[PDB]
């Protein structure tokens, strides 16, 4: 998962002052499911 | 002159600006990730915008 | 000279809103729909010869303090980012025309619909709006009322003036202007230069620039005490003959009998008032109104960070990380230190200070009463109607009414010299 | 809707373009800020000193959220 | 419900007046549960 850049890179992966703190009340979520009830839907 | 003449045609054609670049008589107004360096080697006119990518 | 335009609007005193309403607008606006109200304001205290008063103006802080309100919730509109000027009304108010030229009645659908929630402590930049940054004598005209506004609404305190000593500004023009001024009072003189500044914008050094300067200069030594008919600056002074009145009365004047030695050099500092009672002296409104007035075309040094709330920290024309001190004083101990100043010149005597420190006692005595009293009524007011709250005075505290720094302020300015 | 709210960098009437806009935050929108919280529940402290001042980013809620928090409430 | 007590300024636990009487219309209910979903969310 290297990286590198040519003149400038508004985002540096390998860089400094990035942060990594996982927590509780950030979590981490996606769209798993939805409600598609085909009586509900109509 | 035929193509200074297609190109004012061009010009006034119709359609919209799709560039984020917008005049403006304050200063010119540089992006942040052009590769002009106008700007180090003046003192006064330039200004580079950092939220202007 | 300066580059770049900004200004600072009023704070909240505690309440939800800008601290003014529809009765005071309409006082305000009373003979004039112009928000520009420095001549309206220069006609209404008359020239200071007397103690004005009024219902809903007590005194002549409360009606600039009052114009100070109504320009920072009225000019809100047009600044916002989609610049629009006359689609949102503030207290059924709205601009006629885009170059900002009065206000009128908004029209039936904007009386319907909701008028704009103004904010606290904002910081604007002239440039930002078009017709601003398109016209530069419009802006210039406009600079000058808004300098006199974030002066006086940079700090918590009353407003601040800028004294400046230089040997090198006086030249032959200055010294055939400065000579017609020889039996005028300092309102006059105020008044003809603030009419002349309007008219013309002055440049960076113009002879009118340095004219005021060295007035302010003058009044200043003369106000402490170092300056006087037997100790003059090119024999030049200030003449009080009633020092601790309620309406002080200062008159140029000239004299022959000795002129002081003055150091070579380029100094200066920013003064201020922090007693309540500045509220009823015409003398301290009307130099901070000439420092404004000059803040359009000469960018003054900065103001240092500490002295000044967190919120007026590291404006780009204004405050800075390294920058001068502002000193505070108060009325009633300023007073004691002009009297000692003179009787150890050796000019004055026990008795006649005795009568200067009675009289001066009397006064504050009267303007603290009188300035409780109409807090007091303010905030019954408030407390009465909570949906149009209003202040008509600046706010200020009890711990105010104590001295502070004059000490220090009135060694700086005699060391000035 | 959902997501979160965006707004035009620089001039206004003149978004063509996506990178015209930026993901708006407190900053812009002062009254969504911790000392402009109606603090009815006591939860903010009244010190000045103790209450940061910092930026702070922005989200859309749904009306789905809308109605289940307010139902929430219902079981205190 | 409730026990013994003797105040008697607003209802009267150990009085008379108050009737008893279940039936299927009126039931029984609270907030057990609701549509939390993190999809539905959002």
């Amino acid at each position: 998962m290297g990286n590198a850049s040519s003149i400038v890179q508004t985002i540096n992966v390998t860089g400094d002052g990035n942060v990594f703190k996982p927590s509780a009340e950030t979590s981490s979520t996606a769209v798993p499911s939805l409600s598609l009830s085909p009586g509900m839907l109509n | 002159n035929r193509w200074l003449s297609s190109f004012v045609s061009q010009i006034m054609s119709d359609g919209v600006n799709e560039t984020p670049l917008w005049p403006q008589e304050r200063y010119v107004q540089i992006a942040y990730d052009s590769p002009s360096v106008v700007d180090g080697a003046t003192q006064y006119g330039y200004v580079r915008k950092n939220q202007l990518r | 000279a300066r580059a770049a335009f900004l200004f600072k609007t009023v704070g909240f005193g505690g309440l939800q809103n800008v601290p003014i309403n529809d009765e005071l607008s309409s006082h305000l606006l009373r003979a004039g729909n112009s928000p520009w109200q420095l001549t309206q304001f220069l006609d209404w205290i008359s020239l200071g010869r007397g103690l004005a008063t009024s219902a809903l103006v007590p005194t002549a802080g409360s009606r600039y303090y009052q114009m100070s309100c109504l320009l920072s919730g009225t000019l809100q509109i047009p600044f916002r980012p989609n610049h629009r000027w006359g689609d949102i009304r503030f207290l059924r108010l709205v601009w006629s025309a885009p170059t900002l030229d009065g206000l009128v009645v908004a029209p039936p659908q904007v009386l319907a619909q909701p008028a704009l929630q103004a904010q606290a402590d904002r910081v604007y930049d002239c440039d930002d709006y078009p017709f601003l940054a398109r016209d530069p004598r419009f802006k210039h005209r406009v600079y000058q009322q808004l300098s006199a506004v974030t002066l006086l609404n940079l700090t918590g305190f009353g407003p601040i003036s800028y004294v400046r000593v230089d040997e090198d500004m006086w030249s032959g023009d200055v010294n055939q202007l400065l000579m017609n001024y020889f039996g005028h009072t300092f309102a006059e003189i105020a008044y003809t230069l603030c009419q002349a500044s309007a008219n013309r914008p002055w440049e960076y050094d113009g002879t009118y620039a340095r004219m005021t300067q060295i007035v302010l200069s003058l009044f200043w030594l003369s106000y402490v005490g170092v300056i006087h008919q037997q100790n003059t600056y090119r024999t030049f002074y200030f003449q009080c003959n009633r020092r601790g009145d309620a309406a002080e009365v200062w008159i140029l004047s000239c004299s022959l009998n000795h002129s002081a030695q003055i150091r070579p050099g380029n100094r200066s500092l920013f003064v201020m008032p922090t007693s309540p009672d500045w509220n009823m002296d015409v003398n301290l409104i009307l130099s901070s109104t000439l420092t404004g007035c000059l803040c359009s075309g000469s960018q003054l040094p900065l103001i240092d960070n500490n002295s000044v709330p967190a919120v007026s920290r590291n404006i780009h024309g204004w405050t800075g990380r390294a920058g001068n001190q502002l000193h505070g004083f108060q009325v009633r101990r300023m007073v004691t230190e002009f009297c000692d100043r003179l009787r150890r010149d050796g000019v004055m005597t026990q008795a006649q200070q005795n009568q200067v420190e009675a009289l001066a006692d009397q006064t504050q005595q009267f303007k603290r009463d009188k300035l409780e009293t109409w807090a007091r009524e303010d905030d019954q007011y408030n407390q009465a109607h909570p949906n149009s709250t209003m202040f008509r005075t600046k706010p200020f505290t009890n711990a105010q009414w104590g001295r502070g720094n004059t000490g220090a302020t009135s060694a700086a300015i005699a060391a000035l010299i | 809707p959902g997501g979160v709210p965006w707004i035009a960098v620089g001039d206004e009437t003149s978004v063509t373009s996506p990178g015209a806009l930026r993901r708006m935050t407190s900053k812009d929108i002062p009254e969504t800020a911790i000392i402009n919280t109606d603090n009815s529940s006591g939860a903010v402290p009244s010190e000045s000193a103790l209450v940061p001042y910092i930026d702070e980013p922005l989200v859309v809620v749904t009306e789905h959220a809308i109605t289940n928090f307010t139902k929430a409430e219902m079981a205190l």
